[PDB]
C-alpha cells in the first residue's frame, strides 16, 4: 500500500489540515461523518484511498492524522464543527498556554509536555501502515509552536525512523506583510530543523498567495480559508500519482531523486497555474501549453521571489486530468526555446514529468472553477536564496540591539545559539549561490 | 484553561470593575443573578475563563474586591449586578487609606493584605491552568494605589511565572481630585516597573476629551469612562474566549509588545468610537477602525504618539474580515508614518483577529501601542513631585507611618532611569 | 583607546584522565578544538584533521554535503595557554587592580566559563598552587605592610550572592532577602543595606571567610554536575584609608574590590524535573544577558547615552564599578576537550561581546 502520514503543527498547520481534508474527503466521495455512500450503492472494494484512509469494520474512515496544537482553540473549533465526527478524538492539545511566539518556550519548556503522546500516535499510526511512503509535516515559520514543536518532533522522528520521507509544507514570513514582531528569531532558528532533518521542504509566503487570489481568482478581500485552499490543491496535486493510476505515475521517492540534485539542496517552489474563477473559466482554451507557460511567469509563483534572477536547477511537472503525453514534450520544448528561463549546464535533462487521469475536484463554495486539465510544478531554483537574504537583514536589525532576546534565554535557551543559526542559515545561501556558478 | 483572577483595589478600581463585570456578563450572556439566558454555545464555550460554575447553573465572577472603607463595597452590592460577585470575595477594612501612600501599603494595607492573599490563594488553586492576574486601580490615590503594589509585589512573589497586567488610572496634569498626587504615583510607578509584565496606562484627561469630541456627549460622567475602559478590558482578553483567523493571549501580547524588560507601559484605544446619531453616515469597514486606532484624539493615556517613536503595537480586531485588508492596512499605517517608528524593528505592528464581535457592533478592534511618548506622563509627575519634595510639602504624614525619605529618593531615581530609557530609544539611529 | 574593560581567557590543560581516554584516535576523542596563535588570536574547530583533503575537495564546488564552515577566529584582549601557569596570570589580570584600588578609585573581575573549565582552580586553586584571590589579597596586605607608615588602612569584607533577583548574606544566614535593598548614596556609593561587614587581619582569615561563605552559597543537584551552582557570588573588599602624620582629619579615602564568581549559562537540557530549576536557570541567563548588555554600552562609545543597570541586580549592584573610572578585568576559562565543544563556543561567544573586535 502507499500511506501517507500528515502532521499539523499550530493553528496555520491545523487550518491548511482542514481544507486538505475537505478535499480528500471529497475527493474519495467520503462524507464528513466518515461513511462512503458508494459501498451501499456499488458495493466498494475498487477504489483506492489507502494513502491518506484507513477502513474500519463498520465501514467508517479514518484519515491518518496527527492533529497537535499548544493551545484548545483551534481544535475544540475541528471538534466543534462539521468534521468532528471524521477525525479520531486523539488530536493532541496542551493543557495549558501556547508557545506564545517564541522558539525557546515551543521547543524546550512547553513542547517537551506533549511530546510523548504526538510520538505515541504517531507510533499507533505507522503500526497501522504495511507501505509508509514518507511524512508530510504543516506549519509555519512565524509561529512559536510551529517553530520550536516542529523541530523538537522533527528531531524525534529523524532519530526514530530515520529513513522514511519527511516533506515540509511550512508557510515562510513574507518580506513586507507580517502579523507578529519576533517573525524574525522564530524563522532562524527553524533553519536546523528544516536543513539537517527534513528532506524536501515546500515554502509558500501569504504575499505570493494574497497577489494571486487579487489578480487570478478575482477576490479583493481573500481569507486564510483560500490561502489553505490552494496549498490544498497542491498536496493533492503533489500526492496524486500513490492514488489514482495514470500514464506517467511519479511517487514521492521517484520526485525528490528527480528534484534533489545534493543533499542540502532541497527548498523548491510550488505553482498553481490554472487557477482562475468560474467567470473567466470561459473564455480561455486552458490546453497543456497555456497552463505550463503559466507555470513560468514569475507572478504565478507562490513565493515573493523572482526566478529570473537565479537559474532553474531542476524542475518536475505533475499533470491532471486530459493531457496526452505528446502535448507535455511539445510545451517543455516550447519552454527550453526561451531564452529567459536559463538552466543550469550540469542538468540537461532539466524535466520530470509525471500524468494522472484524475481531474482536480472543486470544493463547493470554493474560488477555484471546474478545469479539465490541471498541472503542478515544484522547481528547485537558485532564486529562493533572496527569499531567505531579506529575512537574514531582518535579523540583524533586531538582533544587534539583543531586542526581545530575554524572552528566549528565559525559557531555556543560550544567547550563542541566536548566532549559531544565523550562520547556518548564511552558509545555506552560499550553497545556493555555489551550485549555480557554471563550470570552468 | 487560561483562568485569569480579576483583582479590584480602591474607588476607582471597583467601579471599573463593576462596570467590567456588567459587560463580560453581557457578552457571555450571564444575567446579574447567575444564570446563564444566552442564545450561542460559543458563549458558553469559555465562560471558565472569568467565570466559575457554581451548583444550581451559576456562574460567579472570579473577582477579588478589596478597599479599606466599606462605602465602595455597599455601593457596588446594591448596584444592578452586586448580586453576581461571590459574598465571601468582598475583602475590605474599616479604616480608610486617607488618600495616603504610606497607610495603604505599610499600616493599614498591611493587615488587610493577609486576607486578600488568603481569598487569591483559594480562588487561584481552582483554577486548571491559570493564565496570570489582572489589577484595575488608580495611582493617585490611597488604598488603591497602596494595595495594588502591595499585592502585586506578593502575588509576583507567589506566582513568579504568571502574567501580571494593570489597569492603572495615571493622574491627569489638568484634572486633579487630590493635592497629593505626585508622591502616590511616583510611589506606585516605583512598584509597578519592578513587578509587572504589562500596564495599561489610563488618564482621565483622555477619556473625557474622548468622550467630549469623539463621542460628543453632553455630561458625561464616570459611568461612561468606565465603560470605555471595560471596552479596552473586554477587547485585550478576547482570544482567551472565543474563536478566530488569529489568536493571541495575554502572553503572546506581553512576548510582542515587549523589547526589553522594563518597557512594559502600554497605551490603550478603542476603534469604533462614534456618537449615537452619526453611525449611519459611515461605512464600518477595516480602514475606518484602522485610522481610528492610530489616530492621535483615540488615545486613552493622555500622550500625543507623534511626540515620539511607537516601540511597537498591537492590533486586535473581532468580526468577520478578510486577513489581505488587515495586513495591507497595517502595512500602510508603517510605511505612510515610519516617522513615528523605530527603524530598528522591521515590524512594529503585531495583528490578532477573533471571528466574534462585541453584541451589536458588526465589527471592533482594540489597540495597544507602546511608544515613548509615555515619558511625558512621568515627566509630569516629576515636575509636580520635586516641586513638592524639596520644600516638603506634605512630607510628614508620609514620615509618620514608618516611611523613609529614602524611598521618595529611590522612587524618583528609579523613574528617571525609566524615562532616560524610554528616550534612548528615541533618537534616530 | 585604553578601554579598561579587558577580557583574559585562560584554556584549561588536559588532565592525565583525558589525554588517555581521548588521545586514542589522534593515534570521545582529542581532536583539541582550540589552538591558540598569539596572545590575542585563538582558533576555534580548525581544520587540523590530517585527512581532511579527500572531504575537503567535496567541500568545494564538487558536492554539497559538508560545505559548512566552523572554524572561528576569536580575538581577546589577553590569552594563556596551556602551558600557562598561575603567577603570571595573576600578574597580568588582577595585579594592577591593587594600584587602583589603593588610588582611590574601585576595581572589578569578573569570573566566567562552563562546567568542567578550570574556573575554581583559577580563582581558589589548591594549598600547593594557590588561586588569584588569594594572590591577590596576600598582595594587598603584603603593599599594607609597607604603607602602614604615614597612612593608616582598613579593610572590610562582604560576602553576598544573588539568586532568582534575590540577595542573600553568605557570612549572615536566616535573614530575609526583603531586608537586603540595594541604595544609591549621595557620594556614588552602592552599599547594600544589612551586610555583616568583617575586618579580617590576614589572608588566611580572608581564606576562611571566603570558605564559611561558600558553605553557604546555593548549589542543587540532578545537572551536568551534582555541584554546579546556582548564582552570583559576590565578595567586595572596602579599603579604606587616611593620612596618619599628615592632615589628620575625618575626611578620608576609600575604594572596593569586586570579585564575581558568575553561574554558567543554562540549557535545561530536558530537565524533566524541572520545577524550580527552570526559574533558576532563567534568571541565571537574564542576569548574563544584561551583564554582557551593560558591558557593551560601556566599550561602545555610541550608546554611552544610557546602561541598561536597572536590568538585573548584579548590574545595579556595580552601576560604579564598571564604568571609565572603574578597572574591570573578566577571567573567561575554557576547556579544550569536545566533550564540552557547544559549551564552549557559547561561553567565547560571551567573551567576544564584550568588544566586537572584527579587524583582526
Ligand atoms: C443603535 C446602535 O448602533 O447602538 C450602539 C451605538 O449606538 C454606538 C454609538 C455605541 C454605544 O456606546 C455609547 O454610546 C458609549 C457611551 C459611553 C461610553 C462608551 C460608549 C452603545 O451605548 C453601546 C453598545 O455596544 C455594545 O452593545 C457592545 O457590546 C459593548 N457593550 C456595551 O456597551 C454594554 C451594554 C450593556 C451592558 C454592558 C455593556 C461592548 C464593547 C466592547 C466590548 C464588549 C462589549 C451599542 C451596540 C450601541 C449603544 C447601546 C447605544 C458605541 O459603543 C461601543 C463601546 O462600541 C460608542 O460608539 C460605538 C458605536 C455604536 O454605533
Ligand atoms: N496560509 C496560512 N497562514 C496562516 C494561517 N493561519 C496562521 N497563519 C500564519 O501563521 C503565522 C503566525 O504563526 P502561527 O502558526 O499562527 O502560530 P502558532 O502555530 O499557533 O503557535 P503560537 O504562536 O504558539 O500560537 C502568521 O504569520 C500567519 O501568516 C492560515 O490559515 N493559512
Ligand atoms: N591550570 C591547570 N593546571 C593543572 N590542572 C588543572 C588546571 N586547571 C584545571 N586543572 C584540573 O582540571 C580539572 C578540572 O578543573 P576544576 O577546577 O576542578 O573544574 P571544576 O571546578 O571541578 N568544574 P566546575 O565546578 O563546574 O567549575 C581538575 O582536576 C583540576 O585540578
Ligand atoms: N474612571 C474613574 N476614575 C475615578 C473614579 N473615582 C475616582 N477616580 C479617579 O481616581 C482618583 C481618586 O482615587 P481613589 O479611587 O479615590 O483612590 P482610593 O481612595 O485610594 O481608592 C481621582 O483623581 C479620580 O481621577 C471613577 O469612578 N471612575
Ligand atoms: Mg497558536
Ligand atoms: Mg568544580
Amino acid at each position: 500500500m502507499r500511506e501517507c502520514i500528515s502532521i499539523h503543527v499550530g493553528q496555520a498547520g491545523v487550518q491548511i489540515g482542514n481544507a486538505c481534508w475537505e478535499l480528500y474527503c471529497l475527493e474519495h466521495g467520503i462524507q464528513p461523518d466518515g461513511q462512503m455512500p458508494s459501498d451501499k450503492t456499488i458495493g466498494g472494494g475498487d477504489d483506492s484511498f489507502n494513502t491518506f484512509f484507513s477502513e474500519t469494520g463498520a465501514g467508517k474512515h479514518v484519515p491518518r492524522a496527527v492533529f497537535v496544537d499548544l493551545e484548545p482553540t483551534v481544535i475544540d473549533e475541528v471538534r466543534t464543527g462539521t468534521y468532528r465526527q471524521l477525525f479520531h478524538p486523539e488530536q493532541l492539545i496542551t493543557g495549558k498556554e501556547d508557545a506564545a511566539n517564541n522558539y525557546a518556550r515551543g521547543h524546550y519548556t512547553i513542547g517537551k509536555e506533549i511530546i510523548d503522546l504526538v510520538l505515541d500516535r504517531i507510533r499507533k499510526l505507522a503500526d497501522q501502515c504495511t507501505g509508509l511512503q514518507g511524512f508530510l509535516v504543516f506549519h509555519s515559520f512565524g509561529g512559536g509552536t510551529g517553530s520550536g514543536f516542529t523541530s523538537l518532533l522533527m528531531e524525534r522522528l529523524s532519530v526514530d525512523y530515520g529513513k522514511k520521507s519527511k516533506l515540509e509544507f511550512s508557510i515562510y514570513p513574507a518580506p513586507q506583510v507580517s502579523t507578529a514582531v519576533v517573525e524574525p528569531y522564530n524563522s532562524i532558528l527553524t533553519t536546523h530543523t528544516t536543513l539537517e532533518h527534513s528532506d524536501c521542504a515546500f515554502m509558500v509566503d501569504n504575499e505570493a498567495i494574497y497577489d494571486i487570489c487579487r489578480r487570478n481568482l478575482d477576490i479583493e478581500r481573500p481569507t486564510y480559508t483560500n490561502l489553505n485552499r490552494l496549498i490544498s490543491q497542491i498536496v493533492s496535486s503533489i500526492t496524486a500519482s500513490l492514488r489514482f493510476d495514470g500514464a506517467l505515475n511519479v511517487d514521492l521517492t521517484e520526485f525528490q531523486t528527480n528534484l534533489v540534485p545534493y543533499p542540502r539542496i532541497h527548498f523548491p517552489l510550488a505553482t498553481y497555474a490554472p487557477v482562475i474563477s468560474a467567470e473567466k473559466a470561459y473564455h480561455e482554451q486552458l490546453s497543456v501549453a497555456e497552463i505550463t507557460n503559466a507555470c513560468f511567469e514569475p507572478a504565478n509563483q507562490m513565493v515573493k521571489c523572482d526566478p529570473r534572477h537565479g537559474k532553474y536547477m531542476a524542475c518536475c511537472l505533475l499533470y491532471r486530468g486530459d493531457v496526452v503525453p505528446k502535448d507535455v514534450n511539445a510545451a517543455i520544448a516550447t519552454i527550453k526555446t526561451k531564452r529567459s528561463i536559463q538552466f543550469v549546464d550540469w542538468c540537461p535533462t532539466g524535466f520530470k514529468v509525471g500524468i494522472n487521469y484524475q481531474p482536480p475536484t472543486v470544493v463547493p463554495g470554493g474560488d477555484l472553477a471546474k478545469v479539465q486539465r490541471a498541472v503542478c510544478m515544484l522547481s528547485n531554483t537558485t532564486a529562493i536564496a533572496e527569499a531567505w537574504a531579506r529575512l537574514d537583514h531582518k535579523f540583524d536589525l533586531m538582533y544587534a540591539k539583543r531586542a526581545f532576546v530575554h524572552w528566549y534565554v528565559g525559557e531555556g535557551m543560550e544567547e550563542g545559539e541566536f548566532s549559531e543559526a544565523r550562520e547556518d542559515m548564511a552558509a545555506l545561501e552560499k550553497d545556493y549561490e555555489e551550485v549555480g556558478v557554471d563550470s570552468v | 484553561m487560561r483562568e485569569i483572577v480579576h483583582i479590584q483595589a480602591g474607588q476607582c478600581g471597583n467601579q471599573i470593575g463593576a462596570k467590567f463585570w456588567e459587560v463580560i456578563s453581557d457578552e457571555h450572556g450571564i444575567d446579574p443573578t447567575g444564570s446563564y439566558h444566552g442564545d450561542s454555545d460559543l458563549q458558553l464555550e469559555r465562560i471558565n475563563v472569568y467565570y466559575n460554575e457554581a451548583t444550581g447553573n451559576k456562574y460567579v465572577p472570579r473577582a477579588i474586591l478589596v478597599d479599606l472603607e466599606p462605602g465602595t463595597m455597599d455601593s457596588v452590592r446594591s448596584g444592578p449586578f452586586g448580586q453576581i460577585f461571590r459574598p465571601d470575595n468582598f475583602v475590605f477594612g474599616q479604616s480608610g487609606a486617607g488618600n495616603n501612600w504610606a497607610k495603604g501599603h505599610y499600616t493599614e494595607g498591611a493587615e488587610l493584605v493577609d486576607s486578600v492573599l488568603d481569598v487569591v490563594r483559594k480562588e487561584s488553586e481552582s483554577c486548571d491552568c491559570l493564565q496570570g492576574f489582572q489589577l484595575t486601580h488608580s495611582l493617585g490615590g490611597g488604598t488603591g494605589s497602596g494595595m495594588g503594589t502591595l499585592l502585586i509585589s506578593k502575588i509576583r512573589e507567589e506566582y513568579p511565572d504568571r502574567i501580571m497586567n494593570t489597569f492603572s488610572v495615571m493622574p491627569s496634569p489638568k484634572v486633579s481630585d487630590t493635592v497629593v498626587e505626585p508622591y502616590n504615583a511616583t510611589l506606585s510607578v516605583h512598584q509597578l516597573v519592578e513587578n509587572t509584565d504589562e500596564t495599561y496606562c489610563i488618564d482621565n484627561e483622555a477619556l473625557y476629551d474622548i468622550c467630549f469630541r469623539t463621542l460628543k456627549l453632553t455630561t458625561p460622567t464616570y459611568g461612561d469612562l468606565n465603560h470605555l475602559v471595560s471596552a479596552t478590558m473586554s477587547g485585550v482578553t478576547t482570544c482567551l474566549r472565543f474563536p478566530g483567523q488569529l489568536n493571541a493571549d495575554l502572553r503572546k501580547l506581553a512576548v510582542n509588545m515587549v523589547p526589553f524588560p522594563r518597557l512594559h507601559f502600554f497605551m490603550p484605544g478603542f476603534a469604533p468610537l462614534t456618537s449615537r446619531g452619526s453611525q449611519q453616515y459611515r461605512a464600518l469597514t477595516v480602514p475606518e477602525l484602522t485610522q481610528q486606532m492610530f489616530d492621535s484624539k483615540n488615545m486613552m493615556a493622555a500622550c500625543d504618539p507623534r511626540h515620539g517613536r511607537y516601540l511597537t503595537v498591537a492590533a486586535i480586531f473581532r468580526g468577520r474580515m478578510s486577513m489581505k485588508e488587515v495586513d495591507e492596512q497595517m502595512l500602510n499605517v508603517q510605511n505612510k508614518n515610519s516617522s513615528y517608528f523605530v527603524e530598528w524593528i522591521p515590524n512594529n505592528v503585531k495583528t490578532a483577529v477573533c471571528d466574534i464581535p462585541p453584541r451589536g457592533l458588526k465589527m471592533s478592534a482594540t489597540f495597544i501601542g507602546n511608544s515613548t511618548a509615555i515619558q511625558e506622563l512621568f515627566k509630569r509627575i516629576s515636575e509636580q513631585f520635586t516641586a513638592m519634595f524639596r520644600r516638603k510639602a506634605f512630607l510628614h504624614w508620609y514620615t509618620g507611618e514608618g516611611m523613609d525619605e529614602m524611598e521618595f529618593t529611590e522612587a524618583e531615581s528609579n523613574m528617571n532611569d525609566l524615562v532616560s530609557e524610554y528616550q534612548q530609544y528615541q533618537d534616530a539611529t | 583607546k585604553q578601554s579598561s574593560i579587558s577580557v583574559a581567557v585562560r584554556v584549561r590543560p588536559f588532565t592525565e584522565a583525558e589525554s588517555n581516554r581521548l588521545v586514542k584516535i589522534d593515534n570521545g576523542g582529542l581532536r583539541k578544538i582550540i589552538n591558540v596563535v598569539d596572545d590575542r588570536m585563538l582558533i576555534f574547530d580548525p581544520p587540523e584533521t590530517n585527512p581532511l583533503t579527500k572531504m575537503q575537495r567535496n567541500a568545494f564546488p564538487n558536492s554539497f554535503k559538508g560545505s559548512r564552515i566552523r572554524e572561528h577566529r576569536f580575538v581577546f584582549d589577553r590569552l594563556f595557554d596551556e602551558d600557562c601557569t598561575q603567577d603570571q596570570v595573576y600578574r597580568n589580570t588582577t595585579q594592577p587592580l591593587l594600584d587602583s584600588v589603593l588610588d582611590g578609585y574601585n576595581a572589578t573581575v569578573f569570573a566566567y566559563g562552563a562546567t568542567g573549565c578550570g574556573k575554581t582552580h583559577t580563582i581558589s586553586g589548591t594549598p600547593e598552587d594557590p588561586g588569584v584571590i588569594f594572590l591577590t589579597m596576600k598582595e594587598l596586605y603584603n603593599r599594607i605592610e609597607e604603607l602602614k607608615d604615614t597612612k593608616i588602612i582598613d579593610i572590610s569584607l562582604s560576602y553576598l550572592e544573588i539568586y532568582n533577583e534575590t540577595i542573600r548574606d553568605l557570612l549572615n544566614p536566616m535573614t530575609q532577602c526583603k531586608n537586603l535593598v540595594i541604595r544609591e548614596d549621595a557620594n556614588n556609593k552602592i552599599s547594600v543595606s544589612n551586610l555583616s561587614r568583617h575586618r579580617p587581619n590576614s589572608v588566611e582569615e580572608v581564606m576562611q571567610l571566603i570558605l564559611e561563605g561558600n558553605k553557604n552559597r546555593t548549589c542543587s543537584p540532578t545537572e551536568a554536575n551534582a555541584t554546579s551552582s546556582r548564582s552570583h557570588a559576590v565578595l567586595q573588599i572596602n579599603v579604606i584609608q587616611k593620612d596618619r602624620t599628615g592632615d589628620i582629619t575625618e575626611e578620608h579615602t576609600f575604594a572596593t574590590l569586586s570579585i564575581i564568581d558568575l553561574a554558567g549559562s543554562e540549557r535545561a537540557a530536558a530537565t524533566k524535573n524541572r520545577g524550580a530549576r527552570l526559574n533558576e536557570g532563567a534568571n541565571i541567563n537574564k542576569s548574563l544577558l544584561a551583564l554582557g548588555n551593560c558591558i557593551n554600552a560601556l566599550c561602545d562609545p555610541r550608546r554611552r547615552n544610557h546602561v541598561p543597570y536597572r536590568d538585573s541586580k548584579l548590574t545595579r549592584l556595580l552601576k560604579f564599578s564598571l564604568g571609565g573610572n572603574c578597572k574591570t578585568v573578566m577571567i573567561v576559562c575554557v576547556s579544550p576537550s569536545s566533550q564540552h565543544y557547544d559549551e564552549t563556543l557559547n561561553t567565547l561567544k560571551y567573551a567576544d561581546r564584550a568588544k566586537e573586535i572584527k579587524t583582526k
